[PDB]
C-alpha cells in the first residue's frame, strides 16, 4: 500500500525487486550501523548522532 | 508573658496534617463498606500477637519523649538528649516491626496490587510510617543542633514542638490501631 | 500649621497626605526632561566628586548673599557647587564651598552661567539647568 | 554525649579554650600590624 | 414571552421537562427581580453620591444600622426557603419511578460510542409484551482471590445484555427508537470510564457509570411519557476523553403501532436503519450526522 | 551527548532534544554570561552592606 | 526651609541591586511583589490557552487543534488559572499588606514564607512541563474525575507531572496558612486587638483556616490516585465504590477551594470603599460575622458539583448552597451601605470594585440557580455552568485582583499607576468580559456541553460561539495597556512622597511611607479603632466618628 | 488570646453539628447507608478546629492580657526585643528544588532520582535547620 | 460566513482599542503644565542635590544675567 510513496533516485531506479529494497547498513556520517528502522515511519534511525 | 510563636504554628500545621489522614481514613471506609462480608479478606490473617507489642512500644515512646520535655524544661541538655535517644531507638523499633509485619503479610499474599484490602491497609498503615520516620529524622536533627550551641530556651521550644509532632504520630496510630485489628 | 490631612508622628516624622487622584510632587517640567536634569546632576557629581545643586526660585536684591544663603542647605555644603537662578529677576548664581577651590571651578563656573544663559534666552530653563551642569561638572575634577 | 562531665573539668576546658582563640588572634594582630 | 425568560431552554417533551421549566421561569424571574433592585441600589449611589464641588466637609461617619442589618438577613433566608420548597416539589417529581414501565431500555455507554437495548416491553393496554433480557451473556462476563470482594476488575457482569441492541459506529449515529405517549424507564451503565446521558428536550441528564451499585448509584430514571414524535439530539456530558465531543445519539419517537412494526422488524433480522425505512422513517439520524474521522482540517 | 537516555527517561521527544540543544548552544551561555555577571556584582554588594552596617 | 531633593527618583537600582535578594530574600514586601508577577505570567499563560480554545470553537470543525490538544488546553487551562494564579496570588497580597494592617515588622516564619513561594513557582514548572513531553499535558480536565484518570485511560505522563506538581504547590499553599494564621494571632502590634483588625486580615485568616482543611484531603487523594497509577492500588476502582470515592473527596477539597479565592478579594474591596466614599466600612462586625459564616458553610456544600451523580443526599446540599447565599448577600449590602452617601470619586481603584460589584452579583444569581438539583439536571456539565463560575471568578480574582494592584501599587513602589491608562484598562477588561461570557448562558441553556473541542454547523451554536470569540480577542488585548502601564509606572511612574496617595485610608499600611522601609515602621500611631490610619491624619475627625457611627 | 480560641471553638461548635446530621441523615434514607467519605471528612474537620481551639484556650488562660489584647494598650507597652526574625537565607530555594527533584522523580517512575531527591530534601532540610546553630569553625 | 467571522474576530477588538483609546489617553492627565518663561515664576522655590557623593566657608562664586 506505500508503494505510491516510494520515490527513485537517478540512476537507481531498478535496484529493487518489486517490494524489497536494499541500502547500506553503515551510517554516511560517520560509519556506525544505522539500523533503528521504523515500519511504520519506513525511518532509518542511526544510534550515534540521531541521523 | 506571650504564646510560644513555633508552638502555635507547629499545632497548627499538625491540625492540618489531621486532613491528610483523613483522606486514607474516608478510602479505607469506602473500601470496607463495599467489602461485601469479608473484611479482611482471604488471604489476609492479621496478627495482633505482634501488632500490639509494637503498638505498645509506640505509646511507651511517648512516656519518654514527655520526659525529655519535662527535662528541656528544666534546661537538662543531658536528660533531654537520653530521653530522645530512647525514644527514637523506641520508634525505629516500631519501624521495624511494622516492616517485618508487612513481609510476613506479603508472603502470605496480601499486597496493594492483590486486593482493595491490601491497598488501602498499606496506604494507611505505609504513610503511617513515613510519618514515623520523618519524625525520627526530627530526633535526629533536633539532636545534632543540642551539641551546637549553648541549651538556650529557642532550643528548648525546638525539642517541645519535635515532641508535639511524635505525640500526634502517636494518637494517629492509636486510631489506625483500634479501626484496622479491632473494628474489622 | 500642619497642612490638611497631614500628622506629626511620634518619632517627628511628618505623616502626609494627597488627595485621590492628585500628584505629591508637581513640578512644572516634563517628566523625562526632569530625568535628564536628575542624571546630569547625578553622574556630573560622580565624575567630580562634589556635590552639584540647583536652586530655581527668588534671589531677592543682591542675590550672591542669597544664594551663599541657600548653598548651607545642599548637604556637605563645602564640597558643592549650587547653580541658582531666579527667572523673575532673570539672574544666574554660581556658589562653591572651600573644599572645591582650586579644582577647576573658577574656569567652568562662569562657563556654566554662559550656558545657562544662551538656553534662558530662547525660553528653556531645565534645558539650560542641564547644560549649565554639563559644562561646570565637566570641568570640576574629583581633586 | 549522654552524661556531663564534673563542672570544673568544663570551666577549665571552656577558660583554655576561650585564651587559646584569643591567643591565636592577637598573634595573627601583631603580625598584621608590624608589617 | 416565556421563551426570552426561558434563555433558551428547551420547551420539552415531557411532564417532568414541563414542570423543570416552569420552575426555571420562576427562578429567573425571582433572580432578575433582586438583581434589578441591586444593580439599581449600585447605580443610584455611582450617579447622586458622587462628590460634588462645593462639599468642604466628610460626609455623615454612619457604620452601624442595626435593624436594617437584621431586616437584610431575613429576606434572602425567606426567599431561598421559598426556593428550596419549590425544588423540592420538582425533584421528588422528576424522580419518581412507577413499578410499571412500559418500555425499558438498557443504556450502555462506553469510548466512545452509544448501545441501546430493548429489556422489557409491557404496554399498558396489553397490546403489546416482549421480554428482551439475555442473561445467558451476563454470566460469560463472571471473571474470578480477586481484589473487590472476589472479584478481578474484569468482571463486567454489572453490564445488561438484549437481544435487540442499537449499537452506535463512528460512521452510524445510533438511533434509540421509542413510542410515544408511554412511560419510558432507562438503565444506564457505562463500560469503562462516566459519561453523561443528556437529551436537551428531556430538561434532565443523569451521569452514567461503571458499577453503580457499588457507587450508590440510582441508575435508572423515567419519563412518564413522551408527548410528541419527532427527532431528539443526546450528547455525552461527562468528560470521557480524546472523542467526549464526537459520541452524540437521536432518540426517535414514533407512534406505538409504528413502533411495535419497528419491534417485529428488529427481531425479524433487520438491522436499525432498514428497520427504521420499514416503517417509513429516514434511516439516518437527522439532528446529527458522524463526524469525519479526519482528525481536523489540515489533514 | 545522553539526549537519547534523557528521551526515553525522561518523555521528550528525540528530535526536540536536538533542536533545545542546537537553540541552547547559543541562548544558554549568553544568559548564564548575563545572570552571573549580575549575581557577582550582588555578591559584591552583600559584603558592602556588612561593611557599613555590621551584621 | 530648602531641603535638597532629587529632580525625580532613581528608576532602577544599580547592577546586581536585586539578582541575590531574589534567591534569599527573607522580606514578605518582596515575596509578595514575586508572587504577583510571578502570578501574572502564570495568567498570561493560562490565557493564551483559553485564546486557542475560543479561536477553534469560532467555527464548526477542527480547523488547527486535534480533540487531545483542546482537551489539555482546557484542562491546563483550568488547572494555570485556578491554582497558580488564583490561589498564590492570594499570598502574594497577605504578603504585600497583612504584616503592614497588623502593624507588624514581618511574618511569624520568614524562611517557611520564602519557601512558600519557591513551593508555588517550581510545582507550577512541574505541572506545565507536561506540555514538553510528546502526547502532552494532563487532558482529564482540572477536576480529574476518575477512573478517566487511572493509568488505563490516561496512561500518559503529563498527566503524573500534573499530580506531582500539584503537590508540591500544595504543600507550599499549606504552609503560607500556618504562616499567615501564626503571624495573626502573634505579631499584632498593641491596641490592635482582634476586632480593630482590617477585613482584609480577618479574611486572609479564615481563608488560611479553610487552607488548612481543603489542600491536605487533596494531596491525600492525590497520592492515592499516584499509588493507584504506579502501584496498581485500587483505590478508585469503580467496583470498589471509587468513583463516588474520588469525587467526594475532590470536592470536599474544590467547594473550599473557589472560597479561598473569593474572601481574600473581598477583604480587598472592603478596604477600597471606604477611602473613596471617605466613610467607614457599614457593619464592620456583621461583615466579619458574614466571612466566618460562608467560611463555615462552604466546609458542607460539596456535593452540590454531584448533582447529577444520582447519589448524593440531596436535600441537604440544596439546602446548605442556598444557606450561603445570606452572608454573601449581607457583604453586598454592607458594600452599598458603604458607598451609600458618601462622597465618591471613582480613581481606578475604586472604578474597579465597582465592576466587582456589577459582575459577581449576576454570577452569584446564576450559582443559586445552579443550588436547585432540578434545574441542574437540565443545565450542569454545560456552559451555563461555565458561564456562571466566570462570572463569579472574573469578579474576585480579576477586578478585585487588579482593585488591589492599582490600590497598593504606590504603597508597595512609591510610584502610581497611570489612571487614563487604567481606566482604559478597566473599560477593554469590562467589555470584553460580557461580551465573551454572557451568551454563554443561552449557548449552555440551548444544549452546548462544556468541554466540547467541535461540534456540527447544524447544532445551532455557531453565532454566540463567534460573539463568545470576539469577546475573547477584546480580553485578550485589554492585557496591553496594564502591562504598559506597570512597565512604565514601576520606574517613570509619578512620585509618591507622603503616606497615603488616596487620602482616606484606614488601616495602618497608609500610615507609614511609600515604600515601607525593611521593617515596616518608624512609629506606630495609638490604635482605638479599625481606622488608625484615618484618625491619625484627621485628629478633628475621631470626635464626629464616634457620635455618627450608628445610624 | 481569648478570641483566638473562640473563633475556633465556633467553627468547632458548627462542623461537629454538620458532622452529626450528616451521618444520621445519610444513614437513614440515603442509598447505601452511612457516606463514608463526607462523614469521615466532617469529623476529622471537627478534629482539627479543636485541636487548634483547645491549644489556643490553653494558652489563654496561662498568661494575662497581652498589648494586643488590651483595648486602651499604648505602644510603649510594647517596647522591647521581640524575637529572632532570619535575615536571609538561600536554603528554601534549596528545599524546594530538592523536593521538586523528588517530586519528578515520583511522576516518571524513576526510583534512583526519587532517592536523589529524598537525599537532597534532607540535606538541604539539615542545612535549613543548622543555618543559625553552626559555631565557628576549628582548625 | 467565514471571512466575516475573520473579519469580527481580528477587527472588532482592534477598532474598540482605538475608540477607547482615543476616548482616554487625549484626556489631559494630573501632571502640571510646563512653565514657561515669559510667565513669573509661581511655584514655590526648588532646591534640586545629587545624592553623590554618598555622606560653611565658601570657596568663591560667580554671577550672571540674561
Ligand atoms: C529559567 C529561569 C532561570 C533564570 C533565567 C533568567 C533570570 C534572570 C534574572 C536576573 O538577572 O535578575 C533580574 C535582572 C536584574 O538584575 P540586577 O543585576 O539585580 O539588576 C538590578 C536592576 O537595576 C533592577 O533593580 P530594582 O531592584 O530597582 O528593580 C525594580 C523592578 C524593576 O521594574 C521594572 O523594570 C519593571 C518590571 C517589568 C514589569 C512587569 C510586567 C507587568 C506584570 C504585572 C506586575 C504586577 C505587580 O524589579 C522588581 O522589583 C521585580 C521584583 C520581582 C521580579 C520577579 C522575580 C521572579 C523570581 C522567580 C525567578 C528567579 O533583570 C534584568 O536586568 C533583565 C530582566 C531579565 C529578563 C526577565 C525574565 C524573562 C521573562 C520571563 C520568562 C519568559 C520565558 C519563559
Ligand atoms: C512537612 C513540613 C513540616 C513543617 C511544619 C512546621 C511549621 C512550624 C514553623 C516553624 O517553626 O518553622 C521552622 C522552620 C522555618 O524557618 P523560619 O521561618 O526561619 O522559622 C524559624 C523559627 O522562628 C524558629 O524555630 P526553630 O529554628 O527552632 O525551628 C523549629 C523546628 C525545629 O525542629 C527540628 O528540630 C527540625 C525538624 C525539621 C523537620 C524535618 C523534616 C523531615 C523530612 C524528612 C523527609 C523524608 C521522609 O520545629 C519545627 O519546625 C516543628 C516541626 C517538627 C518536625 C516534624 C515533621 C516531620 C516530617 C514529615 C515527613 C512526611 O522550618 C523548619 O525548620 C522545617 C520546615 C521544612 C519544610 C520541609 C519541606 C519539605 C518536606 C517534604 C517531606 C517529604 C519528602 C518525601
Ligand atoms: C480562575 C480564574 C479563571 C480565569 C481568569 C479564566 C479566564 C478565561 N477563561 Fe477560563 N476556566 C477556568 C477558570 C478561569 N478562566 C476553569 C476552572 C475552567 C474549567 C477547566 C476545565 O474544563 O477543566 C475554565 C474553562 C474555560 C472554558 C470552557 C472550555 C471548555 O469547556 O471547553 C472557556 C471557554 O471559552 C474559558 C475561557 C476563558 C477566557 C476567554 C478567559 C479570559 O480571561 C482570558 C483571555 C486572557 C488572556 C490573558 C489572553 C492572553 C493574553 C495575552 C497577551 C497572551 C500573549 C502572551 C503570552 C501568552 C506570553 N475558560
Ligand atoms: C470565585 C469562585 C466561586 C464562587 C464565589 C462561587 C459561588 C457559588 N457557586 Fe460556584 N463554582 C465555581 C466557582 C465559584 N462559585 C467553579 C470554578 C465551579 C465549577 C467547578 C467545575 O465543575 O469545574 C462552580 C460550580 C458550581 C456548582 C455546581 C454546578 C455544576 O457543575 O453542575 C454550583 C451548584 O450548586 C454552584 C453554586 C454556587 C453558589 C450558590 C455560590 C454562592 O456562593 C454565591 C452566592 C451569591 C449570591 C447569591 C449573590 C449575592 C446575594 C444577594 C445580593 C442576596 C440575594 C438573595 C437571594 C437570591 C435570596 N457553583
Ligand atoms: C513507595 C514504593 C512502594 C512500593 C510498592 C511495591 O512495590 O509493593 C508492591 C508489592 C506487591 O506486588 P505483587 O504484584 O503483589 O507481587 C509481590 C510478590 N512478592 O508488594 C507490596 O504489596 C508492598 C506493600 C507496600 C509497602 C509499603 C509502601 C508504603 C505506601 C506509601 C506510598
Ligand atoms: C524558554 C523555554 C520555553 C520556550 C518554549 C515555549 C515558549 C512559549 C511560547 C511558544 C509556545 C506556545 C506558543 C505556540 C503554541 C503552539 O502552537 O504550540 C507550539 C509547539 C508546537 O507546542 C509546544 O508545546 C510549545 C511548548 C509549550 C511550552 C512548555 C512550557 C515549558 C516550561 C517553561 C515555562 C520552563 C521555564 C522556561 C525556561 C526558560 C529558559 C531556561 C533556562
Ligand atoms: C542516624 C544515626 C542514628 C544514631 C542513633 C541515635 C540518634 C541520635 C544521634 C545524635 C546525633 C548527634 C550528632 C551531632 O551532634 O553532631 C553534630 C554534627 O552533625 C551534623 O551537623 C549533622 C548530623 C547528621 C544529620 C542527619 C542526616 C540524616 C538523618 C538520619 C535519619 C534517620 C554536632 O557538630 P558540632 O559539635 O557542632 O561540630
Ligand atoms: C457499619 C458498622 C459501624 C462500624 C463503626 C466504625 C467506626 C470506627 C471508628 C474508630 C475510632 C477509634 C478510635
Ligand atoms: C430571543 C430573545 C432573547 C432575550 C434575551 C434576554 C436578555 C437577558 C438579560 C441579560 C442580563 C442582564 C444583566
Ligand atoms: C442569571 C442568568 C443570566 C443570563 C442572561 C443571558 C443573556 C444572553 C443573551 C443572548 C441572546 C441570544 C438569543
Ligand atoms: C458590554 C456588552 C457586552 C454584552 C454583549 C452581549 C451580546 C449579545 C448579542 C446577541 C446576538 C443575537 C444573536
Ligand atoms: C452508622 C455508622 C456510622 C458511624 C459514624 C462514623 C464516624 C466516622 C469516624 C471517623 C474516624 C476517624 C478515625
Ligand atoms: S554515525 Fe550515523 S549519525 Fe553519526
Ligand atoms: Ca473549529
Ligand atoms: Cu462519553
Ligand atoms: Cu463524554
Ligand atoms: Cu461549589
Ligand atoms: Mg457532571
Amino acid at each position: 500500500a506505500d508503494m505510491h510513496r516510494v520515490i527513485k533516485r537517478k540512476g537507481q531506479e531498478s535496484f529493487n525487486f518489486g517490494e524489497l529494497f536494499a541500502y547500506t547498513k553503515v551510517c554516511s556520517h560517520l560509519g556506525c550501523p544505522s539500523s533503528l528502522y521504523e515500519q511504520q515511519t519506513y525511518r532509518i534511525l542511526c544510534p550515534c548522532h540521531q541521523s | 508573658n506571650r504564646p510560644n510563636m513555633v508552638s502555635v504554628g507547629t499545632i497548627v500545621w499538625l491540625s492540618s496534617e489531621l486532613m491528610f489522614f483523613a483522606g486514607l481514613f474516608a478510602m479505607y471506609f469506602t473500601a470496607r463498606a463495599q467489602a461485601g462480608g469479608a473484611w479482611p479478606p482471604e488471604p489476609t490473617e492479621l496478627n495482633l500477637a505482634l501488632a500490639v507489642p509494637v503498638t505498645l512500644v509506640l505509646i511507651a515512646s511517648s512516656f519518654t519523649c514527655q520526659m525529655g520535655v519535662f527535662a528541656a524544661e528544666r534546661g537538662d541538655v543531658f536528660g533531654l538528649r537520653r530521653w530522645y535517644v530512647i525514644t527514637f531507638l523506641m520508634g525505629l523499633f516500631f519501624v521495624l516491626g511494622q516492616g517485618y509485619e508487612y513481609i510476613h503479610l506479603v508472603e502470605h499474599g496480601t499486597t496493594i496490587p492483590g486486593s482493595a484490602y491490601g491497598s488501602v491497609f498499606y496506604l494507611a498503615t505505609g504513610f503511617h510510617g513515613l510519618h514515623v520516620i520523618g519524625g525520627l529524622v526530627a530526633f535526629v536533627l533536633l539532636l545534632a543542633r543540642t551539641k551546637m550551641s549553648k541549651f538556650t530556651p529557642a532550643q528548648a521550644t525546638a525539642a517541645i514542638v519535635v515532641s508535639y509532632y511524635w505525640h500526634f504520630v502517636d494518637i494517629v496510630w492509636i486510631a489506625l490501631f483500634a479501626t484496622i485489628y479491632f473494628v474489622r | 500649621d500642619l497642612p490638611y490631612g497631614s500628622a506629626l508622628t511620634s518619632s517627628g516624622r511628618i505623616s502626609a497626605v494627597t488627595e485621590p487622584g492628585e500628584l505629591s510632587v508637581h513640578y512644572p517640567f516634563p517628566t523625562m526632561d526632569l530625568v535628564v536634569l536628575d542624571d546630569a546632576l547625578k553622574y556630573g557629581s560622580r565624575a567630580a566628586k562634589a556635590r552639584f545643586a540647583v536652586y530655581i526660585g527668588p534671589l531677592g536684591a543682591d542675590t550672591a548673599a542669597t544664594a551663599r544663603e541657600i548653598l548651607a542647605n545642599v548637604p556637605t555644603p563645602e564640597n558643592a557647587v549650587l547653580l541658582a537662578v531666579s527667572p523673575d529677576q532673570r539672574a544666574i548664581e554660581v556658589v562653591y564651598g572651600a573644599d572645591v577651590k582650586g579644582r577647576g571651578i573658577e574656569s567652568a563656573a562662569p562657563l556654566g552661567v554662559s550656558a545657562a544663559a544662551a538656553s534662558f534666552k530662547e525660553g528653556n530653563l531645565i534645558d539650560g539647568l542641564i547644560s549649565a551642569v554639563r559644562v561646570m561638572s565637566a570641568g570640576v575634577s574629583p581633586a | 554525649f549522654l552524661f556531663p562531665d564534673p563542672a570544673v573539668e568544663h570551666e577549665a576546658l571552656t577558660e583554655a579554650a576561650h585564651a587559646s582563640e584569643h591567643k591565636s588572634l592577637t598573634a595573627l594582630k601583631e603580625h598584621q600590624d608590624r608589617i | 414571552w416565556s421563551d426570552a425568560l426561558a434563555l433558551g431552554w428547551p420547551t420539552g417533551i415531557t411532564p417532568e421537562a414541563k414542570l423543570n421549566r416552569e420552575l426555571w421561569i420562576g427562578s429567573v424571574i425571582a433572580s432578575f427581580a433582586v438583581g434589578a433592585i441591586v444593580w439599581g441600589l449600585i447605580f443610584w449611589t455611582s450617579a447622586f453620591h458622587r462628590k460634588k464641588a462645593t462639599d468642604t466637609e466628610l460626609p455623615r461617619q454612619f457604620g452601624y444600622n442595626m435593624p436594617l442589618e437584621l431586616t437584610l438577613t431575613v429576606i434572602p433566608f425567606l426567599i431561598i426557603s421559598v426556593l428550596f420548597y419549590f425544588t423540592v416539589v420538582v425533584q421528588e417529581r422528576m424522580m419518581h419511578k412507577d413499578p410499571n414501565p412500559e418500555v425499558v431500555i438498557d443504556v450502555t455507554a462506553f469510548q466512545w460510542n452509544w448501545k441501546f437495548g430493548y429489556q422489557k416491553i409491557a404496554f399498558a393496554d396489553g397490546s403489546f409484551d416482549y421480554d428482551g433480557a439475555d442473561p445467558e451473556r451476563k454470566e460469560a462476563m463472571t471473571s474470578r482471590v480477586g481484589p473487590i470482594r472476589g472479584m478481578t476488575p474484569e468482571d463486567r457482569t454489572y453490564l445488561n445484555f438484549d437481544k435487540i441492541e442499537t449499537l452506535g459506529t463512528s460512521s452510524e449515529i445510533p438511533v434509540l427508537v421509542l413510542p410515544a405517549g408511554k412511560r419510558i424507564e432507562f438503565v444506564l451503565n457505562s463500560a469503562d470510564v462516566i459519561h453523561g446521558f443528556w437529551v436537551p428536550e428531556f430538561l434532565f441528564k443523569r451521569d452514567v457509570l461503571p458499577e453503580p451499585k457499588a457507587n450508590n448509584s440510582d441508575n435508572v430514571f423515567q419519563v412518564s411519557e413522551i408527548q410528541q414524535t419527532g427527532a431528539f439530539v443526546g450528547r455525552c456530558t461527562e468528560m470521557c476523553g480524546t472523542f467526549h465531543a464526537m459520541m452524540n445519539f437521536e432518540v426517535r419517537v414514533v407512534e406505538p403501532n409504528d413502533f411495535k412494526a419497528y419491534i417485529d422488524q428488529r427481531n425479524a433480522g433487520k438491522t436499525n436503519a432498514e428497520a427504521l425505512a420499514a416503517i417509513n422513517q429516514p434511516p439516518l439520524a437527522i439532528t446529527t450526522e458522524p463526524f469525519e474521522s479526519r482528525r481536523g482540517e489540515l489533514v | 551527548c545522553m539526549n537519547d537516555i534523557i528521551a526515553l527517561k525522561f518523555h521528550i521527544s528525540l528530535n526536540a532534544t536536538t533542536w533545545i540543544g542546537r537553540i541552547g548552544m547559543v541562548v544558554l551561555p549568553a544568559i548564564v554570561y548575563f545572570v552571573a555577571y549580575r549575581w557577582a556584582i550582588s555578591l559584591q554588594r552583600s559584603d558592602r552592606e556588612v561593611l557599613e552596617h555590621g551584621v | 526651609e530648602l531641603e535638597a531633593r532629587r529632580p525625580f527618583p532613581e528608576r532602577m537600582g544599580p547592577k546586581g541591586n536585586l539578582i541575590y535578594k531574589l534567591i534569599t530574600t527573607t522580606d514578605h514586601k518582596l515575596i509578595g511583589i514575586m508572587y504577583c508577577v510571578v502570578c501574572f505570567a502564570f495568567f498570561l499563560v493560562g490565557g493564551l490557552m483559553a485564546l486557542f480554545m475560543r479561536t477553534e470553537l469560532a467555527m464548526p470543525g477542527l480547523q488547527f487543534l486535534s480533540n487531545e490538544q483542546f482537551n489539555q488546553l482546557f484542562t491546563m487551562h483550568g488547572t494555570v488559572m485556578l491554582l497558580f494564579y488564583a490561589t498564590p496570588i492570594v499570598f502574594g497580597f497577605a504578603n504585600l499588606v497583612l504584616p503592614l494592617q497588623i502593624g507588624a515588622p514581618d511574618v511569624a516564619f520568614p524562611r517557611l514564607n520564602a519557601l512558600s513561594f519557591w513551593l508555588f513557582l517550581f510545582g507550577a514548572l512541574i505541572a506545565i512541563a507536561g506540555f514538553i513531553t510528546p502526547g502532552g499535558a494532563a487532558d482529564f480536565g482540572w477536576t480529574a474525575y476518575s477512573p478517566l484518570t487511572d493509568a488505563i485511560h490516561s496512561p500518559g505522563a503529563g498527566g503524573d507531572l500534573w499530580i506531582m506538581g500539584l503537590a508540591v504547590g500544595g504543600l507550599g499553599t499549606i504552609l503560607g496558612g500556618v504562616n499567615m494564621i501564626t503571624t495573626v494571632v502573634c505579631m499584632r502590634a498593641p491596641g490592635m486587638t482582634m476586632f480593630r483588625m482590617p477585613i482584609f486580615t480577618w479574611n486572609i485568616l479564615v481563608t488560611s483556616i479553610l487552607v488548612l482543611i481543603a489542600f491536605p484531603i487533596l494531596t491525600a487523594a492525590l497520592f492515592g490516585l499516584a499509588a493507584d497509577r504506579h502501584l496498581g492500588a485500587h483505590i478508585y476502582d469503580p467496583a470498589n465504590g471509587g468513583v463516588l470515592l474520588w469525587q467526594h473527596l475532590f470536592w470536599f477539597f474544590g467547594h473550599p477551594e473557589v472560597y479561598i479565592i473569593a474572601l481574600p478579594f473581598f477583604g480587598i474591596v472592603s478596604e477600597i470603599f471606604p477611602v473613596f466614599s471617605r466613610k467607614p466600612i457599614f457593619g464592620y462586625t456583621t461583615l466579619i460575622y458574614a466571612t466566618l459564616a460562608i467560611a463555615a458553610l462552604s466546609v458542607a456544600v460539596w456535593a452540590h458539583h454531584m448533582y447529577a451523580t444520582g447519589a448524593v443526599l440531596l436535600p441537604f446540599f440544596s439546602f446548605m448552597t442556598f444557606l450561603i447565599a445570606v452572608p454573601t448577600g449581607i457583604k453586598f449590602f454592607n458594600w452599598i451601605g458603604t458607598m451609600w452617601k458618601g462622597q465618591l470619586t471613582f480613581e481606578t481603584p475604586m472604578l474597579f470594585s465597582v465592576g466587582f460589584l456589577i459582575t459577581f452579583l449576576l454570577g452569584g444569581l446564576s450559582g443559586v440557580l445552579l443550588a436547585s438539583p432540578p434545574l441542574d439536571f437540565h443545565v450542569t456539565d454545560s456552559y451555563f455552568v461555565i458561564a456562571h463560575f466566570h462570572y463569579v471568578l472574573f469578579g474576585t480574582i480579576v477586578f478585585a485582583t487588579y482593585a488591589g494592584i492599582y490600590f497598593w501599587f504606590p504603597k508597595m513602589t512609591g510610584r502610581l499607576l497611570d489612571e487614563r491608562l487604567g481606566k482604559l484598562h478597566f473599560w477593554l477588561t469590562f467589555i470584553g468580559f460580557h461580551t465573551t461570557f454572557l451568551v454563554q448562558h443561552w449557548l449552555g441553556d440551548e444544549g452546548m456541553p462544556r468541554r466540547y473541542a467541535d461540534y456540527l454547523p447544524t447544532d445551532g451554536f455557531t453565532t454566540l460561539n463567534v460573539i463568545s470569540t470576539v469577546g475573547a480577542f477584546i480580553l485578550g488585548v485589554s492585557m496591553l495597556p496594564f502591562v504598559w502601564n506597570v512597565f512604565k509606572s514601576w520606574r517613570y511612574g509619578e512620585p509618591v512622597t507622603v503616606d497615603d496617595p488616596w487620602g482616606y485610608g484606614n488601616s495602618l499600611e497608609w500610615a507609614t511611607s511609600c515604600p515601607p522601609p525593611r521593617h515596616n515602621f518608624t512609629e506606630l500611631p495609638r490604635i482605638r479603632s479599625e481606622r488608625p490610619a484615618f484618625e491619625l491624619h484627621y485628629p478633628h475627625m475621631v470626635e464626629r466618628m464616634r457620635a455618627e457611627a450608628h445610624v | 488570646m481569648h478570641i483566638e480560641a473562640r473563633l475556633f471553638e465556633i467553627l468547632t461548635a458548627f462542623f461537629a453539628l454538620a458532622a452529626v446530621v450528616y451521618a444520621v441523615l445519610t444513614a437513614m434514607f440515603a442509598t447505601g447507608g452511612v457516606e463514608w467519605a463526607g462523614t469521615t471528612a466532617l469529623v476529622l474537620t471537627t478534629g482539627l478546629t479543636l485541636i487548634t481551639g483547645t491549644f489556643f484556650r490553653f494558652v489563654a488562660r496561662r498568661l494575662d492580657t497581652r498589648p494586643e489584647d488590651y483595648e486602651d494598650a499604648e505602644i510603649s507597652d510594647g517596647a522591647g526585643e521581640l524575637g529572632f526574625f532570619a535575615p536571609h537565607s538561600w536554603w528554601p530555594i534549596l528545599i524546594s528544588l530538592s523536593f521538586s527533584t523528588a517530586a519528578v522523580g515520583a511522576a516518571l517512575w524513576l526510583p534512583w532520582l526519587i532517592a536523589a531527591g529524598v537525599a537532597f530534601v534532607i540535606t538541604s532540610v539539615c542545612g535549613l535547620v543548622f543555618e543559625y546553630y553552626w559555631g565557628p569553625e576549628k582548625h | 460566513s467565514t471571512a466575516l467571522t475573520h473579519g469580527l474576530i481580528g477587527g472588532v477588538p482592534l477598532v474598540l482599542f482605538a475608540v477607547l483609546a482615543l476616548i482616554f489617553l487625549t484626556r489631559k492627565g494630573p501632571h502640571p503644565d510646563t512653565y514657561k518663561m515669559s510667565d513669573p515664576w509661581t511655584h514655590a522655590p526648588i532646591l534640586w542635590a545629587a545624592e553623590e557623593p554618598r555622606e560653611v566657608v565658601i570657596g568663591g562664586g560667580a554671577s550672571g544675567k540674561w
